[PDB]
């Protein structure tokens, strides 16, 4: 685990319903909620592509048998529920293990996402904790959109923000 | 993947009609469904759209046919049900489903033939 | 100013097992079993399948007097036996390899 | 009157998951038939409103 | 909401072409580009504003963000010659533009 | 693999008795050792469920022939030993990966401890890089309660800390 | 998945012909790339241990007469089920062994990262692609101290506190 | 899971009794067993514990019983011991055998039905 | 060293209760409650001071850090009656409070 | 686990003689071959060195034996190549055949028995 | 270039024997240490110029960085008389030391 979905960020959000992964933001002209678009696409092209995979991966009647065949309609019986089991116990595990994969994934997603987020700001904001940065300067639509998209301007915004840390 | 289209022909003016896409596959729950339709000289247009059971936003409608079109949804028939009441001679056009996946912000790159 | 990230919630009531825990609620999930039938014997491909309603297969194969109705059967898609099929070699004796002509005939169409 | 691609002793199946729990004996093409109860493969985050 | 500027054009063979989107408000990057020939299902070649869709060539360029996106066509062929439109997917009642038609 | 149980952190406590994971400190009032209860307990149910999962899933005599049953005899042995590979090559190849996840898991926990704790301090503290910090504030008994409960208050000692930094 | 190999290290290096993860250096007496050899003898000696552990983890036919049909598709049944398992099997863990081992790699590389990262402190500036540059002179002495794990902190402590 | 306490009784004063708790389950080396009893008439007491084999401390034994009491501790058979000496009038009460899984701070939430 | 208040009480269906515990010494949070019924084996309440078993109805709460604990039952119910405990599992001779009894 | 030589023997002045090394297992590939010789009475010397396919630096040679000697590799048969050409009596020795893993930088610790 | 200090060396059983290699450059760690017997195959004792092979008894030690390297014996045994070579792993052509014979 990366402890982030549980972690460090302690709840979902209802009003982000744009994607799985994204930003809220507070300005002094609005609020509001934006996905990232990129990491949801990709995160559901894999989810995707894990789904066809497991599907793929697996791609019959009964005999008759008089009472002087005792033995080989036990035999038969025998395959039988050899394969039932064994079918069944991969079922069970493959779906235990990837269900774990999948959200460990996810987790990822988030922490790196919080990661990309802080190595931008650096100085220039201070982490609050709870998946929040509070910025030292005047973060306006364009400083916010240069930090989703991954444009941002250290040297910029260095010195307001030097001058109120 | 694939959508096909069915329930679509001939309707007297103040009539109805109830369109059907259906999805192949076990990932229908999945999907984000519009409903798009082209007019014989015309461009592309956005008419509805049904979103997944579980969201907050269920259905979305375009200005021009809000109140006359309904969408719907039925996953355990993996179809999506476009009924249209008080058509007029503006709606003949070939109707197409097309489907996103979780998301309207995500990729329409999946089309029906069209009807 | 701030900029806080964030995941989705939604209210999806699904459910999924993991080895370390269980009853874990998500917000999306397949569903890869099928426990639903529609308690009908019905036609493959659109071939019907054949019936044989009191008889057995020694019944249908030999003629019994009971199986008139099975004697105008061209193709299959498969046989159907019922549990109370009693009616089978009327006159007493042994069918010699009749389990062998039962899989020879579940392979005739 | 039917037209299924799959058939059971105790009933027809119109589905395209890949197991079931309905009948071990088939006729068709069938999903695998396992003893589960439950087969639920997990997409999205877990959720935390 | 959206408009889209040529709404025809007439281009040869191996000329770069381009044709533009300019929104009402900003849709941040949320503009995806169509291809349809007379009669066929839409086909997308252009999401995000900027990503290729798998096995489109990659004489597709998208480029634009805010209210003004663009679609480049460079060496352009005899296949390119069909119907373009822009869809938005960020507002409550989505909608694609009016249609560019490319021509010979 | 998250770098912290032979990572960062290069060594385990026996000293540490009452946790798999926890803290240790050196006031002007003592030393000691004290486990972080909260993820020890988490992490032991999930360990009990994991081992119970295992368990869970799991869960005959010969036939005998004569000299002209050699076919059927053949037959019932490769039923058998087919059976028996199978079963083998699961139980072996479940119990291989399913102790990597749970190594895993505990550096995860190790790590996620150490983040936390980090994440409070901020620049009160100073890293000294084998898995303590270096308060630059003098505070008691009550600082490390509140810093292994998550109460930590930096603005109360963040004047203190400055001189001394 | 830990977000260093198509994450914020954006490309492989072809001209790091030492080892699996490294190091590239540029100062005044020269540029140069030098790989880790611990780690990468450690990830070769696990990879190799995982190859080894999937290889050691891993009959002709019969005939019947006419009136035999039932074991003979007995038989058949046989073979076709090991054959489906033992196919599933295969697939099965090759596809996990080789998330397995990339996530291993991305993790190396990650804690490489990190490693560094909790030496040289505030002495040198975090770019964001992977690379520090340095707020003093850090000859080449400097940069085997930091690959050895031996960086002297205090050394250099006030001459990048004035450049910073 | 459960824990199934055998081997009570009546004995004369001065005299010994051991009594044993059984597990059932295949995790009981990681049980840390616990000894309580309960008088007529008074609350829970605890008497002593025994902890897991690797660990650095292996018996507590609370001062009331300290040098009459012994706990052991049988992993093979699954089983914990308490060895009882120079019994007394006021040792007559129901003894009852918890276990907490690992540490003795975790939860004590198996408890025998008593004897 | 556990010194448990009141002996005993004797409240009213749907009243608020508070049974108090208080430490020698500075015990951090290791203080779990059991409600123990006539004959019966004690059953687990509140661990870690504060945290809930599962399968216990959230009328029980818990509260306290150092050496002053509380548990409170909002909503007493014809099922509570019963004798509460409470345990340390902080000091190698581990041990039970006197008992409070419930009416 | 083991690599084998062969293709040494006697030959004269002037001559030429190709030496084979064959690897058992299934990671070949992977591995930097290298010979070493050691002159009766004289110590080891390093004297070629085949890389891996997909490298940069193929192969190396030491200067003693630069133009006269060329390795070579097979991967399909397991095996490497040392040809020698212009064979002179100083070149009567024994020649050793050892692997590397994926670099030339790992542990060179197999060894093959020598020819 | 590497140069073998001693190259012959007469030591009693229970004795420290130390070996010495230089280079004419700079080997980062790149230094392994081989014990020959005669008419056999070589075996490495150390590698990465600090590293204890597998199996090896730790009486053998390794030290240094750069262009100073020791091999040192701790508690002499019988079985270590033998040859011991160094081969340096960081140029393009790679060698090996000339060779230090291990004698009673």
């Amino acid at each position: 685990l990366f402890g982030a979905i549980a972690g460090f960020i302690e709840g979902g959000w209802t009003g982000m319903v744009d994607g799985w992964y994204g930003y809220h933001h507070q300005n002094e002209q609005g609020s509001g909620y934006a996905a990232d678009l990129k990491s949801t696409q990709n995160a559901i092209d894999k989810i995707t592509n894990k789904v066809n995979s497991v599907i793929e991966k697996m791609n019959a009647v009964g005999k008759e048998f008089n009472h002087l065949e005792k033995r080989i309609e036990n035999l038969n019986k025998k395959v039988d529920d050899g394969f039932l089991d064994i079918w069944t116990y991969n079922a069970e595990l493959l779906v235990l293990l990837e269900n774990e994969r999948t959200l460990d994934y996810h987790d990822s997603n988030v922490k790196n996402l919080y990661e990309k987020v802080r190595n931008q700001l650096k100085n220039n904001a201070k982490e609050i904790g709870n998946g929040c940065f509070e910025f030292y300067h005047k973060c306006d639509n364009t400083c916010m959109e240069s930090v989703k998209n991954g444009t941002y301007d250290y040297p910029k915004y260095s010195e307001e923000a030097k001058l109120n840390r | 993947e694939k959508l096909v289209e069915s329930g679509g022909g001939l309707v007297q003016p103040g009539g109805s009609l109830r369109l059907s896409c259906v999805g192949s596959g076990i990932t229908f729950s999945s999907y984000v469904v519009s409903w798009v339709r082209q007019a014989p000289g015309k461009g592309l247009e956005w008419l509805a759209g049904v979103n997944t059971v579980s969201s907050i936003s269920r259905t979305d409608y375009a200005d021009s046919v809000k109140g006359r079109f309904t969408i719907s949804r039925d996953d355990s028939q993996n179809t999506a049900y476009l009924q249209m009441n008080a058509l007029r001679t503006e709606d003949t056009a070939r109707y197409y489903c097309a489907r996103s996946l979780y998301f309207y912000s995500m990729r329409m790159d999946l089309w029906g033939p069209g009807v | 100013d701030t900029l806080c990230i964030g995941y989705h919630a939604n209210n999806s009531t699904d459910t999924v097992d993991t080895v370390l825990e269980k009853n874990v609620t998500v917000t999306h999930s397949v569903n890869l079993l099928e426990d639903k039938h529609n308690g009908k014997l019905c036609k493959l491909r659109g071939v019907a399948p054949l019936h044989l309603g009191k008889c057995n297969i020694a019944g249908w194969i030999l003629g019994n007097p009971e199986c008139e109705s099975l004697s105008t059967a061209r193709s299959w898609s498969y046989i159907v036996e019922t549990s109370n099929s009693d009616n089978g070699t009327c006159y007493p004796g042994d069918f010699i390899n009749y389990e062998e002509l039962r899989e020879q005939l579940s392979s005739v169409s | 009157d039917c037209n299924t691609t799959c058939q059971t002793p105790e009933g027809a199946i119109n589905t395209s998951l890949p197991f079931q729990n309905v009948h071990p004996i088939t006729i068709g093409k069938c999903p695998k038939y396992v003893k589960s109860t439950k087969l639920r493969l997990a997409t999205g985050l877990r959720n935390v409103p | 909401q959206l408009t889209q500027s040529p709404a025809s054009l007439a281009a040869s063979l191996g000329d770069t072409v381009s044709i533009t989107c300019r929104a009402s408000q900003s849709i941040s990057s949320s503009l995806a580009w169509y291809q349809q020939q007379p009669g066929k299902a839409p086909k997308l070649l252009i999401y995000a504003a900027s990503s290729l869709q798998s096995g489109v060539p990659s004489r597709f360029k998208g480029s634009g963000s805010g209210t003004d996106f663009t679609l480049t066509i460079s060496g352009l062929q005899a296949e390119d010659v069909a119907s373009y439109y822009c869809l938005q997917q960020n507002s409550a009642p989505y909608g694609f533009g009016a249609g560019t038609k490319l021509e010979l």
